[PDB]
């Protein structure tokens, strides 16, 4: 039986803009998004 | 911005936090030569 998947982790806004402040800047505007997708995965991160 | 345990006040949103571990911060690696370069010669043109 399997036990855990590898603890992966991502932040959106490197991801999503590799250093670009112009990305950023429009992405706030989504708002509270890849603030829980980075929350999931902590918790994903943790629970394994 | 003031200092981590500042900035981590940033993410949760609150003025107390729980004792134990929180990704805080967008860290980043930085280059110190903004190198231009080329290639190594050998056959000249003889204009002679
Ligand atoms: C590339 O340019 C260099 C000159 O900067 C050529 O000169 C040297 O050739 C000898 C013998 O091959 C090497 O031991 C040297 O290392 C070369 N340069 C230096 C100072 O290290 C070189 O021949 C050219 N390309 C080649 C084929 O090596």
């Amino acid at each position: 039986l399997p036990v855990s998947m590898t603890k992966t982790s991502v932040d959106c806004t490197m991801y999503i803009c590799g250093d670009s402040t112009e990305c950023s800047n429009l992405l706030l505007q989504y708002g509270s998004f890849c603030t829980q997708l980075n929350r999931a995965l902590t918790g994903i991160a943790v629970e394994q | 911005a003031l200092d981590p345990l500042s900035e981590t006040k940033c993410t949760l949103k609150s003025f107390t936090v729980e004792k134990g571990i929180y990704q805080t911060s967008n860290f980043r690696v930085q280059p110190t030569e903004s190198i231009v370069r080329f290639p190594n010669i050998t056959n000249l043109c003889p204009f002679g």
